[PDB]
DNA sequence: TCGGATGTATATATCTGACACGTGCCTGGAGACTAGGGAGTAATCCCCTTGGCGGTTAAAACGCGGGGGACAGCGCGTACGTGCGTTTAAGCGGTGCTAGAGCTGTCTACGACCAATTGAGCGGCCTCGGCACCGGGATTCTCGA
DNA sequence: TCGAGAATCCCGGTGCCGAGGCCGCTCAATTGGTCGTAGACAGCTCTAGCACCGCTTAAACGCACGTACGCGCTGTCCCCCGCGTTTTAACCGCCAAGGGGATTACTCCCTAGTCTCCAGGCACGTGTCAGATATATACATCCGA
């Protein structure tokens, strides 16, 4: 196993984390083991996103991924939705509520 | 060129179809000024910083990268334009 | 510069007054050319509610302004 | 001129978890983008913690504690999980 | 002649609207107020185009938001319609200066 | 004699207004605070000034909220608060989910 | 306990807010809305204490945690 | 020194070790010490008159928590820089709807 | 004992000098302290963000004016630039 | 409660432009080794927190008369939704053209380190005058008549 | 409108402890100076933003008409508010003990830094099918006799 991410079985590069960490000014000096840990943290959030925007778009009997199934994807996870509760993201939409007083009697 | 009386450009329809977006269903015939106003004060804000921030950078175009730096800055940070 | 204050009643008055020129010197300014005292004098501008003291330069009322004012008994 | 981005990896992820799924461009600039916002936020959570606790080394711990800083309960657990996982797999070779 | 009950196409276009997701502002009057408000702070400025693109995105979310809490405070209020007062008092809670 | 409801109450809120001390009593504050921080650990023990500190945060936090919530209430075309007016508030806020 | 906080004291603090008249249910809210506040607020104290390394809660961990949800306090040393 | 050079009240060594060990760069500048401290200084100097008109306007000759929070929050630009945060021991301004008012 | 530092003799100074006989408290002097200290965190924070934003690795005056003129608002940026650039001058004419 | 007119979801051809994939190469990442400063560990001291007991008194709790306020019902006159016809500017499709963003080479002034030096800034003491507390008197609303 | 009673503010006197000033001392800010490189400048090169002309038509503007909804007036019934009496626990004041925070001294090992070599990812290029358009039809839904 000559590149370290195969070393640790992850998908995410460390070798590119470890240098942005090191040339972002954050510390005077690094460790050997924050990249790894870093890289783990980003491969998993970004699954989980992947993956629910993959069934969202499942369920509207399409292949591909637009921004919409993100939106809804995101906006349809509580905890999600709280971690982005200040982003916008485009063409997504809103989602389909109405008031229930609103409707006709 | 000068430019004036803009603000007009924003037709009523649009106006309502934003709200019908929102979910609105019965308008007053009044709410339109008060919208154009706020629209205005947002855009000063957000084309004030902008500018500023494509002044430090001594050039004379604006970028759509800048925008999102003054929007960043609002706390209200935007996906889908890079950076 | 001179600015205008219009009532409930839909009259708006002229006021001629300064960046230094104070609320209260204003609603000395209501009393001398309509009489009404300054405690039923109410006044929005932009919605804000001013109190008295501060100057107009503070709050940077442009000209030709018109205010919205009503008589709180 | 290189622009780099987080795209092959993306792919590679959206393969292993859905096998006949595809992704347009617009939505891989925004995985991008959120991956980089995730990466700041982070980064920056342990470097404060770090100056604040005056120490000038950042190491596997801050970054734990900057997990359970910001993301919620349940996401904080399985990730700091998955963190630990990922470490000892890599210390033991 | 048809004639719908006020209230049901205003459903119509509640749902249809809702279900969308393109932007709904026509593009050349936001492009010239811009540059018309851009004029004043700098002389001679060009514009890229996606600068004009995000900018629209912004406001159309911003006002999206304004419109959906100017709704709630009217509903609270035992009312159906909403009016400025609405926007004002929205605008207050929110934190931000009126 | 008797005063006619509205007068004392305005009473008090010149005077408590007026003012710039705590009100809230200073040990069930921290018998409550001990409690509530025996969930997420034990035998912890606590300085005084970091008590302090949250009795005036929670302070200042109640009396946005309160201000808030009236408000809200007398836009409702009312006098009295009512906890709807509190929830409203909060929503609007954006805290609340 | 948590009923410590007598309903005399938070009629007197909503007086200070500026209202006169009080239903009955209002107490019942804000004890639930100081009750998720303290939550939130000691749990980022207790962790933050906790990679301090230390057994005792000091007002600097209180003022960080308070910051770092955009509510910062002057008058602590932070 | 340095401070004498630029007539100035706040130290700029002081200044200058900070930003450089809060390592915010690579390296710094010789101009930028003085424009900072200049800035902090005229910023502390408006609060401190502010704070002492209105201690003088209550009879009064030492500065409280309370003059400094009434100082704050009567100036509008002051108070609007200082928007999310709180003064302990400050208080509330003395404000009262018109409705609630007797008739 | 712990040499901590603060910034009370520097604000005593700027209290004397702009008015002769008035006196302060503890609680002042702490809440001027952290008010100071959060100033200046944010505007170097800034500063550092747009100079290393901007692809350079040296902060100079430029771009703390830019982040002058960025948080401050309109007046008090207008009167801070003047009295910055009043302090700049007068430093670099003497050596 | 029904039925016709309307709008909406469903099925189907089709033609296209965005998307997945093959290729060369070059610049960043990995193997190997040093060297030292930062962090971990072990005692040691003493300062702050926890604990408990007596009192006293101000605050808290409970009950009652009652007048003011929340809430529902009715009447109305207007402000906005809906449909139609008329006018008009947005959008699309090419065409010119020049200001200016972006990359390359230079050489030059500006900032980091290091060695000797000193005085500005911090800790401990004090003393005294500004502020807190109490008794007393003047003024002013505020509810009844 | 007019009457009095507490409530509040102003004044004088007395006592106390936190702030302003003073003295002693150690470490961080000056100072004279060398050396390497960050970038300001000159140039050049190709790209995209601006102006515009003509055609099309879907969108915008103004009008008649009708209805249902915001708003004021009336009444009822009930529920916090202001007093008065009885109950209690907060706070002060003090006394004891210890364990955990802060400090110092020693040792070792983890990572920045350098060199050499090489393959992983990026720019470039190309074929192709997923989905938008257009068409036609059956099912769902809404107003009124």
């Amino acid at each position: 196993a000559k590149t370290r991410s195969s070393r640790a079985g992850l998908q995410f590069p460390v070798g590119r984390v470890h240098r942005l960490l090191r040339k972002g000014n954050y510390a005077e000096r690094v460790g050997a083991g924050a990249p790894v840990y870093l890289a783990a943290v980003l491969e998993y959030l970004t699954a989980e996103i992947l993956e629910l925007a993959g069934n969202a778009a499942r369920d509207n009997k399409k292949t591909r991924i637009i921004p919409r199934h993100l939106q809804l994807a995101v906006r349809n996870d509580e905890e999600l939705n709280k971690l982005l509760g200040r982003v916008t993201i485009a063409q997504g939409g809103v989602l389909p509520n109405i008031q229930s007083v609103l409707l006709p009697k | 060129k000068v430019l004036r009386d803009n603000i007009q450009g924003i037709t009523k329809p649009a106006i309502r179809r934003l709200a019908r977006r929102g979910g609105v269903k019965r308008i007053s015939g009044l709410i339109y000024e008060e919208t154009r106003g706020v629209l205005k004060v947002f855009l000063e804000n957000v084309i004030r910083d902008a500018v500023t921030y494509t002044e430090h950078a001594k050039r004379k175009t604006v970028t759509a990268m800048d925008v999102v730096y003054a929007l960043k800055r609002q706390g209200r940070t935007l996906y889908g334009f890079g950076g | 510069m001179q600015i205008f204050v219009k009532t409930l009643t839909g009259k708006t008055i002229t006021l001629e007054v300064e960046p230094s020129d104070t609320i209260e010197n204003v609603k000395a300014k209501i009393q001398d050319k309509e009489g009404i005292p300054p405690d039923q004098q109410r006044l929005i501008f932009a919605g804000k509610q001013l109190e008295d003291g501060r100057t107009l330069s503070d709050y940077n009322i442009q000209k030709e302004s018109t205010l919205h004012l009503v008589l709180r008994l | 001129t290189r622009k780099e981005s987080y795209a092959i990896y993306v792919y590679k992820v959206l393969k292993q978890v859905h096998p006949d799924t595809g992704i347009s461009s617009k939505a891989m600039s925004i995985m991008n983008s959120f991956v980089n916002d995730v990466f700041e936020r982070i980064a920056g959570e342990a470097s404060r913690l770090a100056h604040y606790n005056k120490r000038s080394t950042i190491t596997s711990r801050e970054i734990q504690t900057a997990v359970r800083l910001l993301l919620p309960g349940e996401l904080a657990k399985h990730a700091v999980s998955e963190g630990t996982k990922a470490v000892t797999k890599y210390t033991s070779a | 002649p048809h004639r719908y009950r006020p209230g049901t196409v205003a459903l119509r276009e509640i749902r249809r609207y809702q279900k969308s997701t393109e932007l709904l502002i026509r593009k050349l009057p936001f492009q010239r107020l811009v540059r018309e408000i851009a004029q004043d702070f700098k002389t001679d400025l060009r514009f890229q185009s996606s600068a004009v693109m995000a900018l629209q995105e912004a406001s159309e979310a911003y006002l999206v938001a304004l419109f959906e809490d100017t709704n709630l405070c009217a509903i609270h209020a035992k009312r159906v319609t909403i009016m400025p007062k609405d926007i004002q008092l929205a605008r207050r809670i929110r934190g931000e200066r009126a």
